[PDB]
Formats: C-alpha cells, structure tokens, sequence
C-alpha cells in the first residue's frame, strides 16, 4: 500500500533531488502514501525560515524536465542524432513526447501540493535572480506550452511551418 | 491559481522568457513586426488590411498587459527609481 | 510482404513516417482492419517482434524505413489503445 522510490545518486543534491523525482515516480505509479512518506523522510520541520536549496532542488527538477535532449530508449539515444530510429521528420511523435513532458510537469506540481512542500517552497537565486519558484514553473510550461503549438501548427500546414 | 503558496507574494525582479526585451527580446521583435504589418498595409487589400489592425492589436494588448503586470509587481519603498 | 509494397525515402529519408505512408497500401490495410473492427495496438506485432522478422529487417539499410516502421505502429497502436 506504500511504495518508495529511488533514483541514480550523483551528488547530495543531486541524490536527495533524484530522491525527490523519484517521489515524483511513486506519484505517477499512483502511490500518494509512498510518494508522502519519502517527503516527509527528506523534508521536516526543524525551525522555518527561508533556505536556497529547496528552490535549488525543485528549479534543477524544472530545469532537466524542460531542457531535456532525448537519449533514453534507443531512439532516443537516437533523438540524439544519427537517426535509424531517430527523430525523422514525423510530427505525432513528437507531438506525444511534448504531452508526456506537459504530463510530466503537471503531475510534478501535483504532486508538491499534495505533499505539501508548495507552502514551503520560496524565491530562489537563478542565473543571479532571484525568482518565484511557482512562477518559474509556470514560465518552463509556457516554453513547453509554446513547443506543442509549434508542433500543432506543423500537424496543420506542414510543408509551410516546416520550411 | 495553483501558483499560490498562500495567496503568493510579488517578488518585484522577475524575468520570464516571454518578458525578455532587446533585440531578440519581444520588445523589437514586436517593433519590427508593427513596422512590416504596417509596410504591408498600403499595399494589403481591404480584408487583408482588416486581419492586420485586428492581429496586430491583439499583439499590443498581450505586450501593454505585460508591461502592466510588471509594473503592479513592481514596488517601490525602496525600488521606486526601477 | 505488405509493408514491402510501400516506398520509401531510402538512405535517410525527407518525409513524415505517419502521413507519408497514408498513400501506401499498408496503411489502407490498416483502415481497412479498423473498420472491421481489428485493433492495431493487439493484432500488429509490438516492436520487438517487428524487429524479429527479417523481411521486416532485410529494408533496414533505409534508416527512414525501419524509423517510420517504428514510428507508424507506435502511433496507431496507441491511437488503438
């Protein structure tokens, strides 16, 4: 009835935010009560008083999720070019892969409210500025917003938006 | 709505991608697009001119509400000078 | 034998997977199975054995074939699903 999740460790940043897209995973899998336990192993009130890292962690979550460059299964290793299998000009692919990442958004910020960390979350310092974590997802799903409509309008006039 | 903390709190210094300005900010990309739509205008027909005003108007809109959503996220106890 | 039929942009190709087998008979083959009532996601075989059969792997030198392959049963079979 409760399952957690773990990620490849890289760093303590980055094991504790693959920890927490991991959670992420368990949310996915339709595990709210594993995905809540890892939250509350990785975050707990110890005083609360605004901190970078959290921020930090969540951004860097946004920040791989929008600038992914496919490489996982062979085609998208292939994704990344030498295509056999690889990204060839097809639209509804594509298309599906920007509604898995618009998925992959939308189920990660749902997965913070209902854990709670939402409340938690706070301004962040990024390329130098200081930015609204919420509002900064808001601005990568636009950018992945506006990447489905460019593959939208291809799936409408192809050889134009194509060219 | 769901970018809400408690009700959320405007942080003046927020730079979103689309609120980017300069030359390959949206500012001068929507400069020069005013000018082509215009240049286009006198030699556009009546229909044709008709899509433009109610394009481009619609562009500006999106651009003034922009600037005015920075300027209420703007304060000024001590940024009033930005 | 179907698929064999079809044209391809062989050696990298420069067209859709999906809309430019739509003129191939493979693809009517497909409608076809649809409207009387077949679905592609069940009845055409997954990748793996795609892959496993070797007429459908002696036309691989096109990179765009066995791309579009892939790319064309993944999408209508989830359009299935």
């Amino acid at each position: 009835a409760v399952v957690k999740d773990s990620r490849p460790d890289q760093i303590a940043h980055d094991d504790k935010t693959k920890h927490l897209k991991a959670a992420f995973l368990r949310y996915c899998r339709k595990d709210i009560l594993g995905a809540q336990s890892m939250v509350d192993s990785l975050f707990s009130d110890s005083d609360m008083e605004p901190d970078d890292e959290l921020d930090l962690a969540v951004n860097q979550i946004s920040v791989d999720l929008i600038d992914d460059y496919p490489a996982s299964d062979p085609r998208w290793a292939e994704s990344v070019p030498e295509e056999a299998a690889g990204f060839s000009n097809t639209s509804l692919i594509l298309l599906h892969q920007l509604e898995d990442k618009m998925k992959a958004h939308s189920f990660f910020v749902d997965f913070l409210h209902q854990v709670g960390l939402f409340s938690r979350l706070s301004t962040c310092q990024t390329k130098g500025m200081l930015v609204a974590t919420r509002l900064l997802l808001s601005e990568h799903a636009e950018k992945l917003s506006a990447a489905i409509v460019l593959k939208n309008h291809h799936a409408k006039l192809p050889v134009l938006v194509n060219s | 709505s769901l970018y809400k903390n408690e009700s959320g709190i405007q942080e003046p210094e927020h730079v979103p991608w689309t609120a980017s300005s300069g030359t390959a900010g949206i500012r001068s990309v929507v400069t020069r697009q005013h000018g082509i739509i215009l240049k286009v205008y006198p030699q556009a027909d009546s229909g044709l001119r008709t899509i433009l005003i109610e394009q481009l108007a619609a562009l500006l809109n999106y651009l003034l509400d922009d600037y005015v959503t920075q300027l209420k996220s703007i304060d000024k106890l001590a940024n009033e000078e930005r | 034998k179907a698929i064999k039929r079809d044209e391809w942009s062989a050696t990298d190709g420069k067209d859709d997977p999906i809309e430019a087998t739509k003129d191939s008979i493979f693809v009517k083959v497909l409608q076809n199975l649809l409207n009387k009532g077949i679905e592609l996601k069940g009845y055409l075989p997954k990748a793996e054995t795609l892959l496993q059969s070797e007429e459908l792997n002696s036309l691989k030198t096109n990179s765009y074939f066995e791309f579009s392959l892939k790319a064309n049963y993944e999408c209508y079979m989830k359009m299935q699903s």
